[PDB]
């Protein structure tokens, strides 16, 4: 314990690497994200964090390519070197070839990124979890843990009461044929209301929510438009 | 990551200083001593020989005085071991500014460049500093005759007279007590003695022991060293005025 | 971060690590060095080993250049690796200077190698120390080089286990004007004495210089000659 | 070597005494002169004695080079550096520009420093002469008697084969080599402002400048 | 192309052609070659078009640094230093720009021309260009250093209009500047079908020359 | 094709130029030159050939022993200083042409009022007169002629008015404006010609 | 090590090794400078063994460039270094600029140094501070007072070194806008040993003015010493 | 046996613009020395909503500067979330243009756009990072033939201006009329041309058909 | 540091570097920023040590570019080196692209610098706190850039020793519309209940971004006075 603690090269006598295991539950302090995967649409929504009523609240959803977008949740920081990477792939691939990268291979590509930093002992673990949803060919939400490793999912949930909007989702299975985006979108949002606590903010117009889809490249959805969806979820 | 395995043997102390030039200077404490002298007609430069056993040749070397150059050489205080270290680099010094200047370094001017390798191990590197010290006495055309004392901290100064080595406490207050400022080159040479023998609380010295140099410039800097045979005569008239 | 010295100044300004490694070289078979008026010996004593190996494939007193042989007293494996890159310095020395490398300058030069390990960062200092003796334009020379990087002149010295009465024993019956003929008497009885149980055959290395003649090992059917006393 | 400063060196072989010559001139372009100082001859060492012609440039970096490290040699080794080990380092020297070579034609001349008893009572003894000459890339032709580079070099040869002898003192040596490069240097017309025979033996070094032609 | 320059009495003119042709063929006609370097500082392209837009818009940015982290206005004579010690680092590389560098600091007016191989020069009358020689023979023959503004503006004209007379690669219209003891205005941004007003003023016949 | 010459006496040395920028060949661009380089210690460095490289080798020497002289208290020798530019000549001569010709001069405690000569190449020589540039066939005779032994400094610049008026007269460029630098007593005085 | 933060902050946020180093400089000697209104006067402790020890040792009072002083106070091992690098950069801009580089692009660079060596990895920080005095591009005398930690700010009349408080609250209360060239010599001895013992050796003193630093010799110093001991009765 | 590696493919792009519009037009043969490749080549490439660029050099060197300079537009969007200007983007070009002076593209460009309400703007290139505002600019083997066309309409050393007025609609006419006269006149002018015209609303790829010789 | 590297997390998921130089920017002099629609106005104190000193070299207020301007807190010498790279990389923008850079954007480029000793060269987090604001587009903009490397854009800001007090004060007194002269008194109210005894010139070095003109402005002692003299919260 406080000896295999110090650095990131060190197993627990239980084979953990702890340098590791803590840098990814950094994520489970940044606010809840969560996506949906319907037949032929993803729709990301995440809560943006205010850490005063004066300051503008913080960007949760970022777009990496047309048809690729991310919600990071941990260290801002080291997000904000993901994004760059992601995006500098993407570009290329696009430039190089006259191709779309074929999310699969871009999620491995950085999948690994996390891998070198965790070889060396002069780096550390990237402290932050990605949410990489796009619409390839078709609809597909990857997630990318601190330590080398990336799943595709169904739906997710990051950190700060994840387990809460878990329920939601895991007692959830329309998700697959909810078409008419109106019926999905609701979906997530009572999902997102669903991990933010009560007698607290509720859901409003500073809440992060984006869709990608067959013919619905990367958006975000516009306050005038997004305001009538938290009406729905007051029902 | 060794980071456990390390010494941090270039980090600050709590207070304000270097705890591995404290323990270098503690080194070159207990090295021999040596004795450094301006005279009118030259510089002096005498250590003493640490015995080690009868068997050391003690006819065609000794490790103390070495020549850094036909104008400057110098007496090393401290760990032999690495002296050679920088008496080799010292020599590439005196002999790369003769190759791009085409004349001889001011001593003045190798001890800052000798200093500056010096100080800069105990500056940057993680690696442990040089144990060592040593007086550079040299004649330049335009300072005429010095004498510098240097430091495994880096840090030089200028003298007139200085014994680092061990016991140097009694061998600066002989010095300072009869060092007139103008001495012949033979009178300078039986202040080495008086020093020598008082440092180490020796009545006379003994010749198998320290070991005297100069450069008494004669148009030509004649840079002489004294084999054993000639101090009998200085070991003589020690004890004819003492 | 990963260049950093392991050998540091302890706080009573000695640097203990070299103090360490000089403890095992005092602790290896004795190596030994003795110059007369007309060559020099280097003489190791390898102690009485089983039938199994084969002595003639480890010997202590190698041959750096055709006038300059050496030997050791400390770990066998930094001999070969310090021997191999002195042979090196003795070839690089020649292929600019028509002469054969002379012993002051290979000397020097190898001491410059042990102290480097003795400050650079991440590496232990030599564990062994060496008795570099040749023949030169400048005479016969006989000189030692400590772990800690230092070289003495020597005119008989002793390395390894026991070496204080050893050096004793020599400086009693070494005079400057010895024959080398008797340079090796002295140095076969030198070691007789201080090998317990006493059967210097079969056990024993001899090394001469002979008056500028190439540095000769003396094999075993020319040391028995000299076991007779 | 080039006609760009025209220079030559000659060194020659006594019974028992060297001596090496040079011309003074300095051309700045093939027939244009500048200087009539420009000695050629270096001293490496007490007997060791280096002659360096063709391009000044050359010449002067190639001497601070030699300078560098004969001293660097003989500060490390607190004795006399000698002539075939000195030699030996001027061929590498070169040849470590075997690309971008230094052009200048160098002349090595000074005893070679037996080492032997002499008597039951001394220490050191006589002195052999040990000529020798290289080319720009370092090619070690040494000879036994006279030895010559520079532009003039063909010229020096016809004359130094035709009035050298064997052995010769000190002031029967430098007669012939003087007369072997005044009449050498008057039939160049880019070399001979000048000389300077530098006859030396054990125990003195004489140096004697020439009434040449300056034309 | 053709440049000017003055230090008259209380300013400096500079005056330009605008016409970049490529070969024998003319690309544009209607090229900007002064530049603001700064708002004392104003350069000049002549030679290779790119070399020199590249390099002292360029040398702006560095100006803007140094401008910003000293918090004092940088001198004519350490910005032309800086553009001459860049432009020698490609001497082999084939570049070629003419460049005057006029303006205003602390230690009164300075001009400097300079050359694309390190070449520069403190004078009072630079030109540089193809058609430099005759902007320079019109210029010696009426320089006066006081002469007041309004007929130094016309001595520039003039000689612009004589270079791109004489010379096939400068013409277009004429460009001629004056800095203050405090930035610079635009005095004409002008014309050059002005053959028919300097002498053969009415048009009646060809011009016999 | 600009003219640089030098004379060295017992107690003066008199470097003389002329003030022209020969730049734009076609033309002259200036009538008042700067090839002079004075250092602080009572040293100069005059330099012929391009223009361009005259600012660059000149100004660089010019730090440089100016650094020398302000890390170590002392004033950089005339020989030192001579030396040292000809190993910077030599060294970028392989890497970089520098086609410029030196003529340093100074005066040193030690070894008095000293003249060097050096070429494009570095052919550095201690030189009693020196004459650079195309000038030179021009210059030199009367270098030799009209100078001897312990000349006075009057009598040094009514020499170089004689090759003045040889340039102006004979040379193909007839250089018109000369600059001086006169060494003598412990100061640096410096004087136009012209004609 | 090699390449390691040795600076690191401590957990209350302060930088040890930075904060040591700062108590490296109070083990100096006294550094005072004085501006006027065209000159600055630089005075220093300097410590010598009788007899021996030449006072060619000039630790302070270091040219840097035909008008640029330095006064340094802390590890002499640590001066040469620095100073030696200014004086390489001053050639450099004078190079790149041709113009002589003021007294605050100094001062700027020295602070950027200084603190580049605290974040850095594998180096130690200076343990030296440092006062400037020059004229700008303009010119006027500025006096730019440096500190390990990389701090500068442009001071009237600033001391530093070993207790350095003491000086600098007596040299706050009897300072004139613009004394004279006689004054300022005074002001600067009556502040240098109010700390350094009253004898003329230990102090060490020079004026800067547009042309030619000037050291003041022993004559007038041991004038205006005798001048303050009986201003001490 | 040296193997050059420069050959032109041939091809002109031409530019005009009006006070709220710009026409940038080109043909799309692209050609060997003599011999034909293809007869449909585009060389004007689209960069944002009101930007498009043109080249007429060398199509190797075209098809990746277009697409170098489209993949910078994008990484500017994405960390500056918001559409370069046309003057950001003229800048761009003349430094990815300049960062190979010394083996310099062989690809003449010209930039099309609207920054202001309208401002229709243009700017032209030489091979090497170097752009001046125009209002008509053509490059190609066309160049020396169009180019005094544009002038004589545009610009006017006619003794009374007449046509003062420009209406968009004339102006596409002009500009195929010019199109059609390089087209017979020289060797490596296309066989279809796509005429793009940047109005305030978005761009149009209406195309035109030329001879086939 | 005791047995811990730089790039070591805490059991809690946190930094240990980043976390310890949060307490480091909790010691500068008080700086309080306020964006409203017409421009950033930036206040900050002036902590004079001595009157020894210029007042003038020492500087609390630089400008990043000819539009954005910044404050600073914690290590002083430490943001020195901020505000130099960040003025160079400002600079190197306007060249590759002709127009000015966002504050937003410029923001980026310094809090990837203040992470640059993580290896994904410095060697430790710098312990500052910037308060950037400038006009580029979209209206004014101010950020705030903390060692963690997280910056959140605020519409009123602060930052100093006492910014805990500042925000209070600001947090009630700010409404999101006011004009430049509202903002420009409030901002000096703010500074004068935390400041210390005297409301004088030379404590305080406020300047101002206007949209209008687009361009920094510092304010200097007869420009400053005017604001003072109003006086809208004459409480003791
Ligand atoms: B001059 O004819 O020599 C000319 C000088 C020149 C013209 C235009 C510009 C320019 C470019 C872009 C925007 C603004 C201004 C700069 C310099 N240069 C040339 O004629 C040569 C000949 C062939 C290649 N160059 C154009």
């Amino acid at each position: 314990r406080n000896l295999y603690d110090t650095d990131n090269i060190i197993y627990s006598p239980e084979g953990r690497l702890y340098q590791v295991e803590y840098a990814s539950e950094a994520i489970k302090q940044g606010t809840c994200a969560v996506a949906i995967k319907s037949k032929d649409y993803v729709v990301v929504s995440g809560l943006k964090k205010c850490i005063s009523k004066l300051s503008f609240p913080q960007e949760k959803i970022f777009k990496i390519d047309d048809y690729i977008g991310i919600s990071m949740s941990g260290i801002t920081s080291d997000a904000k070197v993901l994004t760059k990477f992601m995006q500098n792939e993407c570009l290329s691939h696009k430039f190089l070839y006259n191709e779309n990268i074929n999310i699969e291979s871009l999620v491995r590509s950085v999948a690994d990124k996390y891998q070198k930093n965790t070889q060396k002992s002069s780096k550390r673990a990237f402290g932050v979890g990605l949410m990489i949803a796009a619409y390839h060919n078709e609809p597909c939400i990857f997630e990318t843990r601190p330590n080398g490793s990336y799943f595709e999912y169904d739906a997710l949930s990051f950190g700060a009461r994840s387990h809460a909007s878990k329920t939601y989702l895991e007692k959830n299975l329309h998700l697959f044929e909810e078409c008419s985006l109106e019926e999905l979108i609701l979906h997530c949002l009572k999902a997102l209301k669903c991990s933010l606590s009560s007698e607290s903010e509720l859901t409003i117009s500073n809440t992060a929510l984006a869709v990608v889809g067959k013919n619905h490249p990367w958006q975000e959805i516009s306050s005038l438009q997004l305001e009538e969806y938290l009406s729905k979820v007051k029902m | 990551m060794a980071r456990r395995y390390d010494s941090r043997t270039t980090t600050f102390s709590p207070e304000g200083r270097l705890y591995q030039v404290e323990y270098a200077l503690e080194a070159i404490n207990n090295a021999s001593i040596t004795i450094g002298l301006i005279t009118k007609d030259g510089v002096i430069l005498g250590a003493d020989k640490v015995f080690i056993s009868k068997l050391i040749d003690k006819a065609n070397n000794y490790e103390k005085i070495y020549k850094i150059d036909k104008h400057i050489f110098c007496g090393v205080a401290g760990l032999n071991a690495d002296a050679n270290i920088l008496i080799n680099q010292s020599r590439l010094y005196a002999q790369r500014y003769l190759y791009n200047y085409n004349e001889v370094q001011p001593v003045s001017q190798l001890v800052v460049q000798i200093c500056d390798i010096k100080q800069s191990y105990t500056q940057y590197g993680g690696l442990r500093p040089y144990g060592v010290s040593f007086l550079i006495g040299g004649y330049d055309t335009k300072d005429g005759y010095q004498l510098y004392h240097t430091d495994p901290s880096g840090n030089y100064s200028g003298w007139f007279a200085t014994a680092i080595g061990t016991n140097n406490l009694t061998a600066s207050s002989v010095l300072k007590q009869e060092w007139k400022n103008d001495m012949t080159l033979e009178e300078g040479l039986l202040l080495a003695l008086k020093t020598l023998a008082k440092s180490t609380d020796t009545e006379i010295p003994k010749s198998e022991k320290i070991e005297l140099a100069y450069l008494t410039n004669k148009d030509g800097e004649v840079y002489q060293k004294y084999l054993t045979e000639k101090e009998i005569e200085e070991l003589i008239k020690l004890y004819t005025q003492k | 971060e990963y260049s950093f010295s392991l050998t540091t100044f302890s706080p009573t300004g000695k640097l203990v690590q070299i103090e360490y490694a000089l403890n095992r070289v005092s602790s290896s078979s004795p190596a030994l060095g003795i110059r007369a008026k007309n060559g020099v010996i280097i003489a190791t004593e390898k102690k009485s080993p089983n039938e199994l190996i084969e002595e003639n494939s480890i010997f202590k007193i190698q041959q750096i250049s055709e006038h300059i042989g050496i030997v050791y007293a400390g770990m066998p494996g930094d001999f070969r690796v310090l021997l191999k890159r002195a042979r090196k310095e003795a070839i690089r020395y020649s292929l600019q200077y028509g002469s054969e490398i002379l012993v002051k300058e290979l000397v020097k030069i190898i001491a410059s190698i042990v102290q480097e390990f003795t400050q650079t960062g991440g590496v232990r200092p030599f564990g062994l120390s060496l008795l570099i003796c040749g023949v030169d334009v400048y005479g016969y020379h006989l000189y030692q080089i400590d772990p800690s990087g230092c070289y003495f002149n020597w005119m008989a010295t002793c390395v390894g286990k026991d070496y204080q009465n050893n050096m004793s024993f020599l400086e009693k019956r070494y005079n400057k004007d010895i024959e080398i003929e008797d340079a090796i008497h002295t140095a076969i009885l030198t070691l007789k004495e201080s090998y317990e149980g006493v059967l210097n055959e079969k056990n024993i290395e001899i090394g001469v210089a002979y008056d500028n003649k190439p540095f000769k090992i003396l094999t075993q059917n020319e040391i028995k000659d000299y076991l007779i006393e | 070597i080039y006609n760009y400063n025209g220079g030559c060196v000659l060194g020659m072989s006594g019974s028992n005494c060297v001596a090496i010559a040079c011309d003074l001139r300095l051309g700045a372009n093939t027939f244009t002169t500048v200087s009539t100082k420009f000695s050629k001859i270096f001293k490496m060492n007490n007997n060791v004695y280096v002659g360096l012609s063709g391009l000044a440039t050359d010449i002067q970096t190639l001497y601070e080079i030699l300078r560098y490290r004969v001293n660097l040699y003989e500060v490390r080794q607190d004795a006399e550096m000698d002539v075939e080990c000195f030699a030996n380092m001027l061929s590498s020297i070169l040849y470590s520009n075997r690309f971008s070579p230094y052009f200048v034609n160098p002349i090595v001349v000074g005893f070679k420093l037996k080492h032997y008893v002499d008597e039951e009572g001394e220490k050191k003894v006589n002195y052999e002469p040990y000529l020798t000459a290289y080319d720009l890339i370092g090619a070690k032709c040494e000879t036994r008697d006279f030895v010559v580079n520079g532009v003039t070099s063909e010229q020096l040869f016809g004359m130094c084969e035709s009035l050298y002898v064997k052995d010769q003192d000190e002031n029967g040596l430098f007669e012939t080599i003087s007369q072997c490069l005044l009449s050498a240097l008057d039939r160049d017309c880019i070399s001979g402002w000048g000389a300077e025979v530098l006859v030396l033996t054990p125990e003195k070094i004489i140096k004697k400048k020439l009434k040449a032609r300056m034309d | 192309t053709t440049t000017l320059a003055f230090k008259f009495k209380d300013g400096i003119i500079v005056a330009v052609d605008s016409r970049a042709s490529m070969g024998s063929f003319i690309s544009s006609q209607n090229v900007e070659k002064i530049i603001e370097i700064n708002k004392n500082i104003l350069g000049t392209m002549a030679g290779g078009a790119a070399d020199c837009l590249y390099w002292e818009k360029y040398l702006g940015k560095i100006i803007k640094i140094y401008e910003l982290r000293n918090n004092e206005k940088i001198s004519v004579r350490a910005a032309s230093t800086i553009l001459s010690n860049i432009l020698y680092q490609y001497k082999g590389y084939g570049l070629c720009c003419g460049i005057i560098l006029s303006g205003y600091d602390h230690t009164g007016f300075n001009m400097f021309y300079v050359d694309d191989s390190g070449k520069k020069v403190e004078g009072n009358l630079f030109s540089c260009g193809s058609g430099s020689t005759y902007a320079y023979s019109i210029l010696d023959s009426a320089y006066d250093y006081n002469l007041n503004l309004d007929q130094a503006v016309e001595l520039a004209r003039n000689a612009i209009y004589h270079a791109t007379f004489r010379d096939g690669g400068s013409g277009g219209k004429v460009r001629v500047f004056h800095i203050h003891k405090n930035g610079y205005d635009k005095i004409i941004e002008g014309e050059d079908v002005f053959d028919l007003h300097y002498h053969y003023t009415n048009p009646e016949q060809k011009d016999q020359y | 094709m600009d003219t640089l010459i030098g004379l060295r006496g017992n107690n003066f040395v008199v470097l003389a130029a002329d003030t022209y920028s020969i730049n734009s060949i076609i033309k002259l661009k200036n009538d008042d030159n700067t090839k002079f380089y004075d250092i602080h210690g009572n040293k100069c460095l005059l330099l012929g050939g391009s223009i361009g490289d005259r600012l660059q080798f000149g100004e660089f020497i010019r730090k440089n022993v100016h650094l020398y002289q302000y890390q170590n208290n002392t004033d950089m020798f005339v020989k030192s200083f001579a030396f040292f530019t000809r190993k910077n000549l030599a060294y970028y001569l392989r890497r970089n042409p520098f086609e410029v010709n030196c003529l340093i001069a100074g005066y040193d405690k030690k070894d008095g009022y000293q003249l060097y000569w050096c070429d494009y190449l570095s052919n550095m020589d201690s030189v009693n007169k020196g004459a650079h540039g195309y000038g030179a066939y021009l210059v030199s005779a009367i270098l030799d002629k009209y100078y001897h032994e312990n000349l006075t400094v009057d009598e040094a610049l009514d020499i170089f008015k004689l090759c003045f008026e040889e340039l102006k007269k004979r040379f193909l460029l007839t250089q018109i404006n000369y600059e001086l630098r006169i060494m003598y007593d412990n100061k640096v005085e410096t004087q136009y010609v012209t004609v | 090590s090699y390449d390691r933060a040795i600076t690191v902050f401590s957990p209350d946020g302060h930088l040890l090794q930075v904060e040591h180093a700062l108590e490296a400089v109070k083990k100096g000697g006294c550094a005072v400078a004085i501006k006027s209104s065209n000159f600055a006067v630089l005075a220093v402790e300097k410590k010598n063994i009788p007899k021996l020890q030449n006072p060619k040792t000039t630790e302070k009072l270091i040219k840097l460039d035909e008008h640029n002083c330095l006064a340094f106070a802390g590890l002499n091992a640590d001066a040469r270094v620095l100073v030696n690098k200014t004086r390489l950069e001053c050639q450099r801009y004078y190079l790149n600029m041709d113009e002589p580089a003021p007294v605050d692009y100094i001062a700027k660079y020295v602070a950027k140094v200084q603190q580049k060596f605290t974040h850095r990895g594998g180096v130690r920080p200076f343990g030296i501070a440092t006062l400037i005095a020059g004229f700008k591009n303009n010119k006027e005398i500025c006096i730019y007072q440096t500190e390990p930690s990389g701090i500068y700010a442009a001071w009237k009349a600033q001391a530093i070194g070993k207790n350095a408080k003491i000086v600098q609250e007596f040299l706050e209360k009897n300072y004139q806008e613009n004394m004279e060239q006689k004054d300022c010599i005074f002001l600067a001895l009556k502040a240098i040993f109010e700390v350094v013992e009253l004898s003329s050796k230990n102090v060490e003193v020079a004026l800067l003015t547009e042309k030619d630093l000037t050291f003041i010799e022993e004559q007038e110093i041991n004038s205006m010493v005798e001048l303050i001991d009986q201003e001490r009765t | 046996k040296r193997w050059y590696p420069y050959i032109d493919n041939g091809g002109t792009v031409i530019g005009l613009t009006g006070k709220d519009y710009v026409i940038l037009a080109a043909d799309t043969r692209l050609s060997l020395s003599y011999s034909i490749y293809t007869r449909f080549c585009p060389k004007i490439s689209k960069l944002t909503d009101k930007c498009i660029i043109g080249s007429s050099g060398m199509q190797s060197d075209i098809k990746t500067l277009h697409s170098l300079l489209q993949k910078k537009i994008q990484l500017f969007v994405l960390e500056h979330s918001h559409y370069p200007d046309i003057h950001v983007i003229a800048r761009l070009l003349c430094v990815i243009l300049y960062s190979r002076r010394f083996f310099p593209y062989y690809a003449f460009n010209i930039l099309a756009g609207v920054d202001e309400n309208n401002k229709g703007v243009l700017y032209n290139y030489d091979s090497v990072g170097s752009y001046c505002e125009a209002t008509h600019s053509c490059v190609g083997s066309g160049s020396q033939l169009i180019l005094p066309i544009l002038d004589n309409r545009v610009e006017q050393k006619n003794q009374l201006i007449k046509n003062t007025n420009f209406n968009l609609g004339d102006d596409i006419n002009f500009v195929k009329d010019a199109i059609t006269s390089a087209t017979e006149r020289d060797i490596y002018t296309g066989d279809k041309t796509l005429i793009y015209v940047i109005d305030k609303m978005g761009i149009n790829v209406n195309t035109l058909d030329l001879k086939q010789d | 540091e005791y047995d811990r590297g730089v790039n070591t997390f805490s059991p809690e998921g946190r930094l240990f570097q980043v976390e310890y130089a949060l307490g480091a920017i909790k010691l500068g002099s008080t700086a309080v920023g306020i964006c409203v629609n017409d421009g950033v106005i930036l206040a900050s104190e002036r902590r004079i040590s001595s009157t020894l000193i210029e007042k003038d070299s020492v500087e609390k207020l630089l400008s990043i570019d000819d539009h954005i301007g910044c404050a600073m807190s914690g290590l002083m010498a430490d943001a020195r080196t901020l505000i130099d790279y960040a003025r160079v990389e400002c600079n190197h923008y306007k060249f590759i692209y002709n127009e000015n850079i966002n504050i937003k954007s410029c923001v980026e480029l310094i809090s990837e610098l203040a992470l640059d000793f993580s290896n994904l060269i410095m060697s430790r987090p710098f312990g500052v706190a910037l308060l950037i604001g400038g006009v580029d587009k979209n209206g004014p903009c101010l950020w705030y850039t903390e060692p963690s490397g997280t910056n959140t854009r605020f519409s009123a800001a602060s930052i100093g020793s006492a910014q805990e007090g500042a925000e209070l004060l600001l947090q009630e007194n700010y409404k999101k519309d006011m004009t430049f002269e509202q903002a420009e008194i409030l901002a000096l109210t703010v500074l004068r209940q935390v400041m210390e005894d005297k409301l004088s010139t030379s404590n305080v070095e406020i300047c101002a971004i206007k949209k209008s003109d687009q361009t920094f402005y510092k304010y200097n002692t007869d420009d400053i006075s005017r604001i003072i003299d109003v006086l809208p919260s004459p409480v003791y």
